[PDB]
């Protein structure tokens, strides 16, 4: 249940955090500015193309699109029978299929499909502390609104840190509670509010000690602040971060003169 | 009588045995004791108890009760009324406004009246030791000692038979040690089991009657104490630590003393001293 | 030589109404196990919080904290800091980096260590405490005695002159404790360090070269083991659990057997016992 | 402003808001997320203004460890940190009162929820606006019922907590 790394060789798990992340975030932007069909042949090759570059198998990929299939199935149907146009085929009182409709419907499962297979590929394909490393330097600009990204990543550092423990906490604590005869899914409304104090309370009492006491112990090894710090884990830039750019470019590339524009 | 036959909890790539077969029948009504090293699954065949978990392929007999792998978790509030379970930090447990309204919430859940689930709090708090007027303050405003004995007498107000205590003196004082031992040394006295989960050594040795050995999720002894530390070979072969008491005893035979008996405790030490310079 | 000297103390936290320190002194010699005896509460964590200078006396005229020669003050702590190193009593919380060999560079980062040094530092604290293997292993993933290691490296990388137990080993099985206690006494032979230990533990301080008893904030009598233990009526009236050779002496002294109050430790009373028999 | 305790302590409610979105409450035929717990959390202790990074740095940390496989986008982020935002205005340091807890909880529903998050995701998928309302009106006009109740008893947790020792100020 925590954490989603799968170990392996391929080059995609040599592609620098940063360079990555990086491409996924402007594959999203680039899903939008695709409209004719051709465009959308070309969103799926370049997608099935980094994913056959990952080299994982199509199991880990069906396990993140089962949560959501049934809104992906939900909206496209409703985007079908939204949007009508050319030949009627099926018809009923109001639910008019429409060869638009079905054109649609499929054109909105594709970009559902790209973005679960590429953001699955980013949460699988790196290590979580890679991935708070590069938000942490993705956070950079900020510096040039006298904000202080110090405290920032040292907040994601801690949190991220105290997920894991303060989990076993919590199910420990719901152990003990269900131990002493607590319910807490049975009762209708009110009990079922009632009962997540219980969950909640203690879990809050437990964070406040740990919370004193990690202050008191960052206080003691020397933390007067976030500015004046070198680091331990760093992140360098390799050659293998030329295939993400190169790739990363061509297809704006494509975007350009492939749509309608 | 609990019965365990062939009980084994298993956790995909991180399939651990956590727990092997057991075949161990505890009778009612004493002071059993469990013990192993760190990571020997003790925490797993206690929490077997109150069917928290449930066997992969096995079958229980807890209080009149069969639990098996199949068996859903609707009817067991009549199970976690027989089987009360008192993790290690029971003080982390405590949520309510007022320590009686904490200490009556688990009789509360358990179909108690509410006169009756109050009178039992008030009796079960003051045989704990705990305050007269300490009773309505917050339970958070209490110090250590005085929080771990609200936790105990909140997870054993509604007179549990089969009580199972993981550690509920790790961190008071010796008189409040001594304190909550005889406390539960006892409850035990009026015809109810106190399974207890300790890696300390001597309490065991003194209390105890039966005495369950974990090693890397197997039960490999179950015997009384007197017959369990005869020989310190196999307890320092399966980690096992051994009572203050033995050692000594084992360390003195060296020079020749030639004890009669085998003393485990302090007062039987000292008595079967005294004897043997006669 | 004193390393550690406290005058007179006021520590009134803010608030409540009585003080959590009254008036209290002692020293400590360098290079002497000293270690800290009191009842649970009695005022040892207030201790070992204003040695390394986090707290502070309320009355600074008349109070003074000197930690190697250097005193406490306003524009002090951040040097006195440097030089004393605390290990808490949670395993967990006080680990504070994302892994281990992470967690140990902790202390390097706070002084702006250069990046080649720290690799090499690092690998060094990390090797001296054994847990070699375990680097860059997560926190979820340790037992406390892996924990506590890893936090006894972590202070032990800025290379501190005194070392606070702050009942370092209260929360762990009596093999972690022994394993524990054996690490940090041979860190200490290696690193001429000095090194107060806080337990309320009676047999860990047996082998102190000095005992402090704090009591309700005071110090009640100081010395060393061999000659604060015997003295048992004071240890039972505030509530320490006595250790074990001294229990049964008592034990054989109220059946009727009287033996010195020099008969410290076991092989000793094997020793006498042995000779009374033969008798 | 914060001093370094407050800070690791919005780290730990970082972290609580991060596992309670998983633990779901309901059965078969309705399922609620306690994420929304998360948020009044972050709107009751640190404020609004701290509540708003409180719930950014969730949802990034939601998205490391977790997964976002809903798709990584901005968008997201700003609709997770809008919620404790509200709640801080609504709840920060004034008494307990139950229309503060109502409108707060209609306001989160009317402005994150709905009319911001189906606004991304009509940006994101394609699709209409009309569709995306339709497509989950259903959840986002049922939960605020529960959302009103929980939000409400889990306040009055906090409020029994904050008035003992434990917590400093
Ligand atoms: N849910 C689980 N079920 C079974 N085994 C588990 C589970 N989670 C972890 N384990 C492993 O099973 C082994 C025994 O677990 P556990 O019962 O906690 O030992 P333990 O010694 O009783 N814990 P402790 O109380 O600190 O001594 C360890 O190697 C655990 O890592
Ligand atoms: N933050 C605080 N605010 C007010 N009083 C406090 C605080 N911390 C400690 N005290 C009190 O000050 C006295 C000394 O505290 P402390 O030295 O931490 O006890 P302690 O011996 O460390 N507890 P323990 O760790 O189990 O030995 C006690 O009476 C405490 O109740
Ligand atoms: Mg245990």
């Amino acid at each position: 249940i925590i954490g989603r790394y799968l170990p392996g060789t391929t080059f995609v798990y040599r592609v620098d955090p940063r360079a990555k992340l990086l491409t996924t975030f402007y594959f999203i932007i680039m899903i939008f500015l695709a409209n004719n069909w051709v465009s959308y042949l070309v969103i799926s090759i370049f997608g099935l193309a980094y994913v056959f570059a990952t080299g994982l198998k199509a199991r880990v990929f069906w396990d993140g699109v089962k949560p959501m299939i049934w809104m992906i199935v939900f909206t496209s149907l409703l985007q079908t029978f939204f949007m009508a146009g050319g030949k009627v085929y099926w018809h009923w009182w109001i639910f008019t299929l429409s060869s638009e409709g079905l054109i649609n419907g499929l054109y909105v499962f594709i970009r559902f499909a790209m973005i679960i297979l590429v953001s699955t590929v980013m949460t699988v394909t790196t290590k979580p502390l890679e991935i708070a490393d590069a938000m942490e330097w993705m956070l950079t600009p900020l510096k040039l609104f006298k904000v202080n990204v110090g405290m920032i990543s040292l907040v994601i550092s801690i949190a991220l840190r105290f997920v894991p423990t303060l989990f076993d906490q919590t199910v420990k604590i719901m152990n003990a509670q269900r131990s002493r005869g607590a319910d807490f899914n049975d009762g209708g409304l009110v009990k079922r509010a009632k009962s997540v104090v219980p969950m909640l309370v203690p879990l809050f009492i437990d964070s406040l000690e740990v919370a004193l006491d990690l202050s008191t112990a960052m206080e003691s090894r020397g933390y007067k602040g976030s500015e004046g710090r070198t680091r331990y884990r760093i992140l360098e830039w390799s050659k293998v971060d030329l295939i993400p750019v190169a790739y990363c470019l061509l297809l704006t590339i494509l975007m350009i003169t492939t749509r309608k524009h | 009588a609990i019965k365990f036959e062939n009980v084994s909890y298993v956790y995909s790539p991180l399939e651990a045995i956590g727990l092997d077969q057991l075949n161990f029948s505890l009778e009612e009504g004493k002071f059993i004791a469990l013990v192993g090293h760190t990571g020997s699954g003790k925490s797993t065949l206690m929490q077997h108890f109150n069917a928290l978990l449930k066997p992969t392929s096995g079958k229980i007999e807890i209080a009149g009760y069969t639990i098996t792998p199949e068996t859903g978790n609707k009817g067991l509030k009549d199970l976690r009324r027989k089987v009360s379970l008192a993790f290690q930090f029971s003080e982390a447990q405590l949520f309510e406004n007022t320590v009686l309204k904490d200490v009556e919430y688990g009789p509360r859940n358990f179909g108690f009246s509410e006169d009756e689930a109050r009178e039992a709090a008030l009796k079960w708090l003051k045989k704990v030791g705990l305050k007269d007027d300490l009773i309505e303050h917050s339970p958070f405003d209490l110090s250590g000692g005085q929080m771990r004995r609200v936790a105990l007498a909140g997870v054993l107000a509604y007179e549990p038979e089969i009580i199972c205590l993981d550690e509920p003196a790790a961190g008071l004082d010796p008189m409040g040690r001594l304190e909550m031992m005889q406390l539960f040394k006892d409850y035990q006295a009026a015809g109810h089991t106190v399974i207890l989960v300790t890696h300390n050594m001597d309490d065991v040795a003194d209390y105890a009657d039966d005495v369950l050995a974990l090693e890397h999720g197997r039960l490999i002894k179950h015997a009384s104490p007197k017959e369990v530390f005869k020989d310190s070979e196999w307890l320092q072969k399966h980690h096992l630590a051994e009572p203050r008491s033995a050692r000594f005893a084992a360390k003195l035979e060296a020079a020749g003393l030639k004890l009669p008996g085998q003393p485990l405790t302090m007062p039987e030490l000292a008595d079967a001293i005294k004897q043997s310079l006669k | 030589g004193s390393d550690n000297i406290i005058s007179f103390d006021h520590v009134t936290f803010t608030d409540s109404p009585r003080p959590a320190l009254s008036d209290l002194s002692f020293a400590i010699e360098r290079g002497s196990w000293t270690a800290l005896i009191g009842h649970n509460g009695s005022g040892k964590s207030t201790v070992s919080k204003l040695i390394n200078g986090l707290l502070a006396p309320d009355d600074l005229d008349k109070s003074s904290i000197t930690v190697d020669g250097v005193k406490l003050g306003a524009d002090t702590v951040w040097e006195v800091r440097e030089k004393v190193g605390i290990v808490f009593q949670n395993p967990d919380n006080q680990f504070v980096g994302a892994t281990v060999s992470d967690d140990v560079a902790f202390g390097l980062e706070n002084r702006a260590v250069p990046r080649p040094e720290m690799l090499k530092i690092v690998a060094q604290a990390v090797a001296d405490v054994g847990m070699a293997d375990y680097a860059d292993s997560e926190p979820s993933n340790l037992s406390g005695g892996q924990k506590q290691r890893v936090a006894i490296a972590g202070i032990l990388a800025v290379k501190p002159q005194v070392i606070i137990l702050d009942e370092s080993t209260s929360m762990l099985d009596p093999e972690g404790k022994e394993q524990i206690l054996d690490l940090v006494r041979k860190i200490k032979e290696d690193n001429n360090l000095t090194v107060i230990s806080i337990t309320h533990d009676l047999e860990e301080a047996a082998g102190a070269d000095q005992v402090l008893v704090l009591d309700d904030g005071q110090l009640l009598d100081q010395g060393k083991p061999e000659e604060i233990f015997p003295k048992v009526e004071m240890l039972k009236r505030i509530g320490l659990d006595i250790p074990f050779v001294y229990r049964l002496k008592q034990l054989l002294k109220e059946r009727g057997i009287v033996l010195p109050d020099e008969i410290d430790d076991d092989e000793k009373l094997v020793q006498s016992l042995w000779q009374l028999n033969s008798k | 402003k914060l001093e370094l305790r407050e800070l690791v302590l919005l780290a730990m409610v970082i972290a609580i808001k991060v596992i309670l979105g998983q633990f779901k409450v309901g059965n078969a035929t309705l399922q609620v997320g306690l994420g929304f717990i998360g948020s009044v959390m972050l709107g009751y202790l640190f404020g609004p203004w701290w509540g708003f990074a409180g719930g950014a740095l969730s949802d990034l940390v939601s998205s490391v460890i977790f997964g976002n496989l809903g798709g990584f986008f901005i968008g997201f982020t700003l609709t997770a940190a809008l919620g404790p935002m509200i709640y801080g205005f609504f709840l920060y340091k004034q008494p307990i009162q139950i229309w503060r807890v109502i409108a707060s909880v209609i306001c989160v529903t009317v402005i994150c929820n709905i009319g911001l998050n189906t606004l991304w995701v009509s940006m994101m998928y394609g699709i209409n606006f009309m569709v995306a309302l339709s497509s989950r009106i259903l959840k986002e006009m049922i939960t605020p019922w529960i959302q009103m109740v929980a939000v409400w008893f889990i306040l009055e947790g906090l409020s029994r907590v904050k008035l003992s020792r434990k917590f400093w100020s």
